[PDB]
């Protein structure tokens, strides 16, 4: 699953 | 509609070597695909403690002309196939500073057992593949603005001081060295033949290159001087591209004279690296 | 690898009415994306006479493409119906088609139990992807330039300044070294007295013409490129003259591309000058 | 199958 930081 | 598709393969040798702790960050080097720049993030022990035990990588967007839809797909290369690919299911929105990833990408158990073949060598290559989609340019030349300015200090044109190396007389610019460098500036500040004694001429003439162009061309052959001319006047930059130029040259030769060399010119990434390669050799 | 996607909707009236018989063609209109296509059918066949072929003809181009296409027939709710791809790219030159012989036969379509010809209206689509094919750490983390930085220093507090430049009035404190390496201009100028006068550009453009002199960049570029690029072009700014060349090119419109190829003609702007006049063209 | 009228 994609996720960020930003 | 337009697909722009671009790989990247990064290389990390010695995987298990990295004192990169659970929370800190190896970036990549940028790249493109012949106006963005991109790189690629990996925590070799995850973004935090949920992820302490997997790695972390994330496809970054590090500059651009003020946002770009991409899809990505990571993989680790074994023969050169892929192993371990993971993927957007979608293309996700990225802009100047923007990250996105897989915070759980694969576990270091996994990666470091040999059985896996992930870490030939113990080298961790990775490899990511990009997909920039767009809806429905002129050549910009580049940047001459480094090369113009080493101009005024090859040819002295419009000078206004003269700097004296051990007898030697230059000719340079005071706005320039004093923009350039905390210890000049604090010079023409507090008044235009300035005393010079603490550096060779032709390390001088090399130092000032960089104050000029923010290149140094023969640094790898007087490292070790102008690392303590750096040092001296404050150039930091200057003083770090001394400091890799001499790690890499390191070895069971000059590895305990290139650590006091380190200690009095306070070089912190070097004498790391030194004090690391004296004992993973005793 | 690039890969640039575009398709054309082509609708021929009264289909069943066409006095086209075994080998007639009838070309379409010729569509775009710099190269010229075009859809071409014979409704009998071309030998056989029991099908309708069709073919994707590249009718214009510069001298060699990959083209991978895929036709079908929409029907009233603009959906999708018996289409047939190639499976994979072709090539294509100056004249030349690839496509299908046998695409549907003339007796599944008329059929108006499928009703393929809305109002007796034969509506193929027509899809093309024209594709074109186009690196171990350190361990020492070394600081990014800040050569431009620095030197922006100078500009935005006025240190160790040694001349003045009068903008339409207003004074401005600068360095005739750093000028005069970055123009063959303000070189000029102090070769033959620490005071110019600036009476040909407006002092906010000016702020960033210098901008740009100090460090090769002009972050207000977009909101001034029309006005940049007559400043570059009088103080021989090259760099920032392309860079504005490049931003008005990006901006070119139906209502405006009269006005910026005016702009080109008079700054001579050949990469923009190009860009525009092949944009009036393509909108003819 | 695909082909060319040339």
């Amino acid at each position: 699953e994609v996720t960020s930081t930003t | 509609s337009k697909v722009v598709k671009f790989s990247y393969m990064w290389t990390i040798n010695n995987f298990s070597f990295c004192r990169e702790e659970m929370g800190e960050v190896i970036k990549s080097s940028t790249f493109s695909s012949g106006k963005l720049k991109w790189c690629l993030r990996v925590n070799p022990k995850g973004l935090d403690e949920e992820s302490k035990d997997y790695l972390s990588l994330y496809l970054l967007l590090v500059s651009c002309p003020k946002e770009v839809r991409a899809k990505f797909k990571f993989s680790i290369l074994n023969k050169g196939e892929e192993t371990k690919a993971m993927e957007s299911q979608r293309a996700y929105r990225f802009v100047q500073g923007k990250d996105w990833g897989f915070k759980k990408f694969i576990r270091r158990g996994f990666l470091l057992d040999e059985a896996n073949g992930l870490l030939p060598d113990d080298k961790l290559t990775l490899f990511c593949e990009v997909s920039v989609v767009q809806d429905s340019m002129v050549k910009v030349p580049e940047c001459r603005l480094a090369d113009e300015l080493g101009g005024l200090w090859e040819n002295s044109r419009f000078t206004d001081c003269c700097l004296c190396v051990a007898g030697q007389e230059f000719q340079a610019h005071k706005a320039i060295l004093a923009a350039r460098s905390p210890v000049f500036s604090a010079m023409f500040e507090h008044k235009n033949r300035v005393e010079i004694n603490d550096v060779e001429p032709e390390v001088f003439k090399e130092m000032m290159c960089f104050i000029y162009t923010g290149k140094a061309p023969n640094l790898d052959k007087m490292a070790d001087d102008l690392l303590a001319a750096a040092d001296k006047y404050a150039l930091e930059r200057l003083k770090v591209m001394c400091e890799d130029a001499l790690c890499s040259n390191l070895s069971v030769e000059n590895a305990a004279e290139i650590l006091i060399l380190a200690d009095l010119h306070s070089a912190d990434q070097l004498k790391t690296q030194a004090v690391d390669f004296i004992n993973y050799h005793a």
